């Protein structure tokens, strides 16, 4: 719903959506051979799946392939500060991809609008949508379109015979946000195929015990995980499967 | 919404013995013909309980809000259900996480808000002139919520609204616990035929409901279900049936229990 | 500043309803134009919303491209259409006007809100309606006051003024609403509180005022000679 | 729709009531704020609170909203007579990509002296008879609006085609009154013997029986 | 209804520093886009660095290096400093307010 | 990486003439391109922008027509008083303006 969607939020009114009471893989993601930018800062693919959030955000603008890159936080100029502003110590990266099939038509898509005029440096994590009319000169401006009074909102020409730089891409920002509160969204895990008859160890939930699997004739309540002996020791231990 | 109550002729409650009740399953382990001892809250054998009446023939309606210590023991001889559900909170006045639990006719729903308690939460079912069965139409046990992030809906289950004045033909038992701040629920269906001084027979509790809820709870309320039918005038003042209903309040106290237990894996004889 | 929008409207089950909102005091400056239904016993819908600085459009999901919403920088007025009319749309709308702001928030949130058109949906055409004396008997009439009206049948729509005398009665008069009906007809009614002895003296007459339908009746009431 | 409101809320003149309404995560759950909005039942909606901290001008001091996690809570300071109209939130929704309001909720704070249900019937004239056309009007003034429901009978079996009810009118003595029709046929007006109106209010019903003949 | 006056042209030696001075009448220096735009004498015009509205500016990739700027509010006025020089920097310039993907405005030259 | 080319140069035309001057690009930009006329010992002035649009300054005797590639500035009369240098000038994301060669229009 946020990736596969009908319609694209704007550059300066960027959607966001929370993801969380459920589990993330990025395998998927990573091998749907579609994407042309992966740089990605601080955490890594590899220990992606291992490791994981409170939350997780998503953050929805399409911009033009000259843009993408100043999405990063060491970028400035009219997008990097007057329409999103990432922090320093921000977790995770900028998901971009190319999308000259859609967000065009016949003529110029006069659909995406961006900011372009504003007096001050934009806070991180923050969005502006305003509507005032822009003021330069001394004089004060009553909301009028005379000399020095211009909207802030420039239009964007997305034309399909714009070059590759200047070709509208489809940018899915995931933002990486880690406190003290317990986590509620993560990553699954993996899932070997068990061995039996083998001996070999495992971590069934409670346990790494080394020793051959045998099938049994007794089978357990439907409420139990574990089992113990005379001796008290784990020798029966359900399968989740 | 709630309405508050009139002053009538009540029955003080009663004391009664237990017999080899109020055992559960203390862990999720397997074990086969082994005695394991184990120390945790079980209700003392034969220790003295309190009983509540809710039958009607008069006018019995005593709910009062009962402290909650250590784990509980709830065990109710229903027949027609009378008893729905329990309520619990530690001041009752939207300041902390209070618990409802409700079994309605369609599904279970357990939600943890500041529901905000009245004197007398109660469920009120309404006997229909043209339909010849009984619905549940007067939903009136909390007011308003503001804000809670739990909620849990369990599976769902067939309630019987017809209430009869018959001898009871099930046991029902219910456990309370907490421990870290998880809650236990132990229950399991037990059919027998009788009214007062239980059998002596066993029947082990298993753990259903569980949940990672961080609240103290440090009183409890039961709800009682009334009727309204033809023979009442319809306003909860002073004329109402409650059926036949009889539930027990038992305390668990930490004391050693040795548990036995057969080759197929039940506890089937306990010993303190 | 204040927003004006056009009156009641009524068309056919699948024609295409046309109005606007014009703005009065001055003109929509840079701020967006919205509209917002609103539908008797549900919520209010937002359907999409105009630039009218950039004369772009930005719509809704829910609705599919069946409307079309421009704006005009020359008389500052904005302009609404949709097409494929339904029954289920029997909704007023209002338009609105945003005032954003700079925050973490960034929602939208509307400031000025418009008078409201009322666009109601009818198949059934105009006709011409039809006024029946009504009078009290004998055996209503216990005490020593009575109660008669005039009663209003097949008309349409069913806002209608109805004066008693042409307005020089004030006292007692009682104005009732109309209800839906299996054929989508409407009716009316109006009862009067009147002395006994005013009866033999004073004639009591009801005039209704039809402005689409260009017609004007007057009845004259009776009462009952055989009770 | 993806706002969860109640339906309806209860108070007193004097007392606070708090009035949440919550949503998903994409809206409410995420970094939009809310904007309430009160619609009177007779005029247009008016904007009430931006910004869930800031207040506008003419709004009166005892309108104050507070945002706590996934939903949004209203503080009120007294209830008032001009109180009673529809409350709604507005917030954006990410994955409609535009504005959604809530479910909307109702706040009724009234009361009348309800009394005794007093009815009339005014049987047709003889006029209406060549019409080809018979409607029957059931009058009842001095009346609550709960518990409207209206019976026809005609002696012998009741009538379940042509029966309806309508919304009561407001009058000027803080009464509602209201009618109701029967569309019959004269073909069958006179071959039923007598025609009456049942009306239960409360328990209280009074029947009125006319004689056409 | 718009004046640029430009000054601090003149002579100096290319191992040397020098300070620009670009001063606008009715607009200021701290709400608009303004350009640096070098022509070179019998040849086209070249853009060389851009200032914005904020506290950011760009260079082009020839004259990444060596080039800063400065704006002042208290005089409204424009500096841009030049710590080194190549013997290609013989130029006219003209300091220039614009918008987005275009400017209009201009000024003189020394 | 963008180099702004001008096919002409010195281009000779009477005042019932078209000067018919056209820019090109190696990458397609689309309405984003403004033109200047700059006087000897004179400041430029900028003339159309945006390649529809016209200034209110500018006389409308000055035209302008090109989606993404191909753009001109045909004038329906040439006058004496305008007989300066041109120039197309389109930026980039970064404000990072290009400007191209300057084409002379002569009398005959
Ligand atoms: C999204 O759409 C593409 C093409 O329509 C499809 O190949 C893909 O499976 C869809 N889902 C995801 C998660 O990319
Ligand atoms: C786990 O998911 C698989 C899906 O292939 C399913 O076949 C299996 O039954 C699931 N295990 C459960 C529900 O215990
Ligand atoms: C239990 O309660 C009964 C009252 O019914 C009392 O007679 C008896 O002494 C009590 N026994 C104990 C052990 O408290
Ligand atoms: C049963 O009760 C629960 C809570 O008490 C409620 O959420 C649910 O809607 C009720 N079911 C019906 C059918 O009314
Ligand atoms: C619960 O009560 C105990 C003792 O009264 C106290 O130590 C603890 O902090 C309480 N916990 C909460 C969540 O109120
Ligand atoms: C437990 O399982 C064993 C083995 O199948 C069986 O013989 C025994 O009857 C079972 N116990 C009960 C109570 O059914
Ligand atoms: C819920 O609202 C109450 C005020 O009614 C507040 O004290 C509490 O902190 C809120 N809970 C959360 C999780 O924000």
């Amino acid at each position: 719903e946020v990736f596969n969607a009908t319609r694209f939020a704007s550059v300066y009114a960027w959607n966001r959506k929370r993801i969380s009471n459920c589990v993330a893989d990025y395998s998927v993601l990573y091998n749907s051979a579609s994407f042309s930018t992966f740089k990605c800062y601080g955490v890594s693919p590899t220990k992606l799946n291992d490791l994981c959030f409170t939350n997780v955000y998503a953050d929805s603008f399409v911009i033009r392939g000259d843009e993408v890159r100043q999405i990063a936080p060491g970028q400035t100029g009219k997008i990097a500060d007057y329409n999103y502003k990432l922090p320093d110590d921000f977790t995770g990266c900028v998901i971009a991809w190319n999308s000259n099939n859609l967000d065009s038509k016949v003529g110029g898509n006069y659909n995406y609008l961006y900011r372009l005029f504003r007096k001050s440096n934009l806070k991180p994590f923050e969005r502006d949508i305003s509507t005032e009319i822009y003021q330069a000169g001394s004089t004060p401006c009553n909301g009028v379109e005379g000399f020095n009074c211009y909207f802030p909102l420039q239009s964007y020409g997305f034309q399909p015979t714009n070059g590759v730089g200047y070709q509208p891409y489809r940018v899915v920002v995931l933002s990486f946000e880690l406190l003290h509160a317990p986590a509620t969204v993560c990553g699954p895990k993996k899932s070997t195929n068990l061995v039996k008859n083998k001996c070999v160890n495992f971590n069934f939930n409670g346990l790494t015990g080394t020793g051959v699997l045998t099938e049994s004739n007794k089978k357990f309540l439907p409420f139990q995980q574990f089992g113990r002996d005379i001796a008290d020791t784990t020798d029966a231990v359900r399968d989740p499967q | 919404q709630c309405v508050n109550l009139t002053t009538r002729t009540q029955l003080p409650p009663a004391y009664t013995n237990s017999f080899t009740r109020g055992v559960y399953y203390p862990d999720k382990v397997f074990r086969s013909s082994v005695l394991h001892s184990t120390q945790d809250l079980f209700l003392p054998f034969f220790s003295n309980v309190t009983w509540f009446h809710a039958i009607h023939v008069t006018k019995r309606f005593d709910n009062p809000v009962l402290p909650f210590n250590d784990g509980v023991y709830f065990a109710s001889t229903e027949k027609s259900n009378i008893i729905r559900g329990w309520i619990f909170g530690t001041t009752l006045d939207s300041k902390t996480q209070s618990l409802l639990i409700v079994n309605n006719a369609t599904n279970v729903v357990i939600k943890v808000c500041e529901f905000q308690f009245c004197n007398d939460p109660f469920l009120g079912v309404y006997y229909h002139k043209n339909n010849k069965s009984w619905m549940e139409s007067e939903f009136r046990v909390y007011s308003s919520a503001n804000n809670c992030t739990f909620e849990y809906v369990s599976q769902p289950f067939l309630m019987d609204l017809e209430g009869k004045q018959g001898n009871f033909k099930n046991l029902r038992e219910f456990v309370f616990k907490n421990i870290d701040g998880y809650f236990k629920i132990y229950s399991k269906h037990t059919p027998i035929n009788l009214v007062r001084d239980l059998p002596q027979g066993f029947s082990a509790l298993e753990p259903l409901v569980d949940l990672p809820i961080g609240i103290n709870i440090t009183r409890f309320q039961t709800l009682l279900a009334l009727h309204r039918s033809y023979l009442t005038p319809g306003d909860s003042s002073s004329g109402w049936t409650a059926g036949a209903a009889a539930y027990y309040v038992g305390y668990l106290q930490p004391r050693t229990f040795l548990l036995k237990y057969n080759e197929n894996g039940t506890i089937t004889d306990a010993v303190d | 500043v204040q927003l004006v929008e056009s009156g009641a409207e009524v068309k056919k089950p699948g024609s295409s309803v046309k109005v606007s909102c014009k703005a009065s005091g001055g003109t929509f400056s840079s701020y967006a134009i919205s509209w917002v239904r609103q539908a008797p016993g549900q919520g209010l819908e937002w359907m999409g919303g105009i630039i009218p600085i950039l004369g772009i459009a930005n719509y809704a999901q829910k609705f599919q491209g069946r409307v079309t919403i421009t704006a005009d920088k020359s008389t500052s007025t904005a302009y609404m259409e949709l097409s494929s009319l339904r029954s289920e749309d029997t909704a007023v709308y209002y338009c609105a006007r945003e005032n954003g702001y700079s925050g973490y928030g960034a929602a939208a949130n509307f400031d000025l809100w418009g008078r409201g058109t009322l666009v109601t949906v009818s198949s059934a055409s105009t006709k011409g309606p039809s006024v029946f004396p009504l009078a009290p008997s004998s055996k209503s009439t216990s005490g020593g006051t009575a109660a008669l009206g005039c009663l209003v049948k097949d008309y349409f729509p069913e806002p209608v003024t109805v004066s008693w005398n042409s307005g020089a009665l004030t006292s007692g008069v009682h104005t009732f609403p109309a209800v839906l009906q299996s054929s989508g007809l409407y009716s009316l009614s109006s009862v009067v509180t009147v002395p006994s002895s005013s009866l033999g003296t004073q004639t009591y007459i009801c005039n209704v005022n039809h402005k689409p339908s260009n017609t004007k009746v007057d009845k004259k009431v009776e009462p009952k000679s055989c009770d | 729709s993806v706002l969860t409101q109640p339906p309806s809320v209860s108070g007193a003149p004097g007392q606070r009531v708090t009035i949440s309404c919550t949503g998903s995560s994409s809206n409410i759950g995420a970094g939009y704020d809310v904007h309430w909005y009160q619609q009177l039942p007779g005029t247009a909606p008016k904007l009430l609170i931006y910004g869930n901290s800031n207040r506008p001008s003419g709004v009166p001091d005892r309108f104050s909203g507070s945002k706590s996690g996934t939903s949004a809570s209203l503080a009120i300071t007294g209830l008032q007579a001009e109180d009673e109209a529809d409350y709604y939130c507005q917030s954006y929704d990410s994955s409609l990509s535009g504005s959604v309001f809530g479910g909307g909720t109702k706040l009724t704070v009234l009361g009348q002296p309800k009394a005794a249900p007093s009815v009339t019937l005014f049987p047709p004239s003889s006029e209406e008879l060549q019409a080809n056309k018979a409607t029957l009007v059931c009058l009842i003034s001095d009346f609550y609006p709960g518990a409207v429901t209206v019976a026809w009978k005609a002696d012998s079996s009741p009538v379940k085609a042509g029966v309806e009810t309508t919304t009561p009118s407001k009058q000027s003595n803080n009464k509602y009154a209201a009618s109701s029709y029967l569309s019959l046929t004269p073909e069958q007006w006179k071959s039923h013997r007598s025609y009456s109106c049942q009306v239960t209010h409360e328990g209280s019903t009074v029947e009125k029986t006319v004689a056409p003949t | 209804e718009v004046q640029l006056v430009e000054s601090g042209g003149g002579l100096i030696q290319p191992g040397g520093s020098l300070r620009l001075s670009c001063a606008a009448s009715g607009l200021t220096v701290s709400s608009n886009y303004m350009h640096w735009v070098r022509q070179a004498p019998g040849k086209g015009l070249e853009w060389v660095s851009v200032l914005y509205a904020g506290g950011s500016a760009f260079y082009a990739d020839s004259v990444k290096g060596r080039f800063t700027i400065s704006r002042n509010n208290s005089k409204n006025t424009l500096y841009l400093q030049m710590n080194s020089l190549r013997a290609e920097d013989t130029a006219i310039y003209y300091c220039a307010r614009g918008l987005g993907d275009y400017l209009d405005s201009w000024g003189q030259g020394t | 990486d963008i180099q702004m080319t001008q096919s002409p140069s010195s281009v000779s035309a009477s005042v019932g003439d078209r000067v018919t001057i056209t820019c090109r690009a190696s990458q397609g930009i689309g309405s984003w391109l403004a033109w200047y006329q700059q006087k000897p010992g004179k400041a430029p002035q900028l003339l159309i922008y945006a390649a529809s649009t016209l200034q209110s300054g500018v006389p409308p005797r000055f035209s302008g027509s090109g989606s993404g590639t191909d753009f001109t500035l045909t004038i329906t009369s040439l006058q004496p008083e305008d007989f300066a240098s041109y120039y197309c000038q389109q930026a980039n994301s970064v404000l990072a303006l290009t400007f191209g060669g300057g084409t002379k229009v002569e009398i005959k």
